[PDB]
């Protein structure tokens, strides 16, 4: 039971860590989007970064 | 780590690249001296016709 309790606590800490992985309101890892697109050139063509949900 | 990332990002937004500014400074100081010389040249135009009288 002590091992199970520790396991459940570490599991909840994973949720906290993933939800806090934001830089000024945007995240590539919290699961809230499929991708972020950053500018690649002056015409506005995108540099895609696929989201990796943690 | 997040506070360091936010501070480094503010630096990315506002900080000057001083190595680039040193080149701009030297060229602008040369350009200012040339502009003063060009203004001196333009100031001389009226005196050219004094010889005709």
């Amino acid at each position: 039971n002590a091992l199970k309790s520790d396991f459940d606590s570490l599991r909840d800490q994973i949720t906290k860590a993933a939800s806090n992985a934001k830089f000024n309101g945007v995240s590539i890892a919290d699961g809230t989007t499929t991708k972020l697109s950053f500018l690649a050139n002056s015409d506005g063509s995108a540099f895609t970064v696929t989201a990796k949900t943690l | 780590k997040l506070q360091d990332s936010l501070d480094a990002g503010v630096g990315n937004l506002v900080d000057a690249d001083l190595a680039k500014e040193s080149a701009k400074l030297q060229s602008l100081q040369t350009k200012q001296q040339l502009g003063v010389q060009a203004l001196s040249i333009a100031n001389q135009s009226s005196s050219s016709i004094l010889s005709l009288f």
